[PDB]
């Protein structure tokens, strides 16, 4: 069966403008495993983005964590863009600073 | 406790076309990655500096790669079953294995195979048998070939009775720097808009290790029982092997109750983390 990814975007620590943090995009619950994830700053792909090793949960569905060191600022918007065979177009999830 | 003596293996064999396999695989003790299969080379990368010159000795790394039930044979066994079932590429196969050691003597061991993200066959250790999980041909063929392979059944017995238990024990002794690390949570409480003229109270708990945790809401200092009003989220990973969770409670504004988030975590001992909602 195909399963579309859940996409959760959050920072490592509660955010404070001007202090370094990590931005995380956790994509989970998807099948099959091919997936493309970019982290965006003001709409543009961030270059230095790491990710965990693909693994899977008890229900066979896959999960991956993508992440990057960042310094939040009042003027900048961050987001996670995901493409997967279950999506007709890439799904963009903006970072909610509460997260 | 005994999450620390739980060894698991996760393998994904993505069979693109006839000439193509893409592999991923990981070995875990608790939530600590011990070994990761390199997709390009198919060698087992060792993930921790305390993992390397230990086994080695039990040649778990030889078992997983070159042996009868090793990846090289498994890949060919999976290509073969696709073929002997008349099925077409791409096919994705997955293998989940585990060995837990309880400190009363008993072991829990399992081998599960899936195809296309659903169960396909399972290995019954006590019955010396592979059991079908779905009711079609690929399930019947794989289950019959495996059970008939009496040498494989014998090989798996040794693996789960001797090889994996000795390995856990040695890893447990060497790996406490990761397996006994404790990092307490920190928590923040704030309020946000919600529908039906309600407020959403949010308790965001961050930075903690190990994974198990319990986050409850208190209304005047008594625990809020679970209802549609209360949602505790799923635990989320950080890159640094710590975790994060959000719990939320719908409340009416100006209701005359005081609220607080309480966090119980083993790194805190007998003291909770208690975080009031202040307006
Ligand atoms: C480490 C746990 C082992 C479980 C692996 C899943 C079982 C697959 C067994 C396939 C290997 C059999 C030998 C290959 C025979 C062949 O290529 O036809
Ligand atoms: C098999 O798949 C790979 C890429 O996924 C491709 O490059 C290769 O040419 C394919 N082989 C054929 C023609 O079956
Ligand atoms: C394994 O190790 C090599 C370094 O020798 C590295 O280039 C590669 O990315 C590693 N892969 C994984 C997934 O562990
Ligand atoms: C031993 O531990 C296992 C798992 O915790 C349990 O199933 C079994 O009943 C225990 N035996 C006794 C009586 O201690």
């Amino acid at each position: 069966i195909q399963r579309t990814p859940k996409i959760q975007v959050y920072s490592r620590h509660p955010a404070e403008n001007g202090k370094s943090n990590f931005l995380n995009c956790y994509v989970s619950g998807f099948h099959p495993s091919d997936i493309e994830v970019d982290l965006l700053k003001n709409g543009e792909r961030i270059e230095k983005v790491e990710h965990s090793d693909l693994s899977f949960s008890k229900d066979w569905s896959f999960y991956l964590l993508y992440y990057t060191e960042f310094t939040p600022t009042e003027k900048d918007e961050y987001a996670c863009r995901v493409n997967h065979v279950t999506l007709s177009q890439p799904k963009i999830v903006k970072w909610d600073r509460d997260m | 406790p005994e999450e620390s003596q739980f060894f698991q293996l996760f393998y994904t064999l993505l069979l693109g076309n006839v000439s193509s396999t893409e592999l991923t695989g990981m070995a875990l003790l608790a939530d600590v990655p011990i070994m990761v299969l390199d997709p390009h080379t198919w060698n087992l990368n060792i993930c921790r500096p305390w993992v390397q010159e230990i086994t080695a000795e039990t040649e778990v790394k030889k078992i997983l790669s070159f042996s009868m039930v090793g990846i090289r044979n498994t890949i060919r066994f999976m290509h073969e079953m696709t073929a002997k079932a008349g099925l077409d590429y791409p096919r994705v196969f997955q293998i989940h294995t585990g060995c837990k050691l309880y400190t009363n003597g008993t072991r829990w061991s399992f081998v599960n195979i899936g195809e296309g993200g659903r169960d396909l066959v399972t290995y019954e250790l006590s019955r010396e048998r592979w059991v079908p999980q779905r009711s079609t041909l690929l399930a019947k063929v794989m289950s019959n070939t495996l059970t008939d392979l009496r040498a494989v059944s014998g090989f798996l017995e040794h693996i789960f009775s001797s090889s994996f238990p000795n390995y856990i024990l040695m890893l447990h002794e060497e790996g406490r720097t990761d397996l006994e690390r404790r990092v307490p949570p920190m928590a923040v409480v704030f309020a946000r808009t919600a529908g039906q003229v309600q407020l959403l109270l949010v308790c965001r708990v961050t930075s903690f290790y190990p994974r198990p945790i319990a986050v409850t809401w208190l209304r005047d200092g008594r625990e809020v029982p679970p209802s549609p009003a209360l949602s505790t989220g799923t635990v989320l990973p950080n890159a640094d092997l710590t975790y994060q969770l959000r719990s939320t409670l719908l409340v009416s504004p100006q209701d005359g109750h005081g609220y607080a988030c309480r966090v119980q975590h083993c790194s805190l001992g007998d003291r909770s983390l208690l975080v009031p909602w202040h307006h």
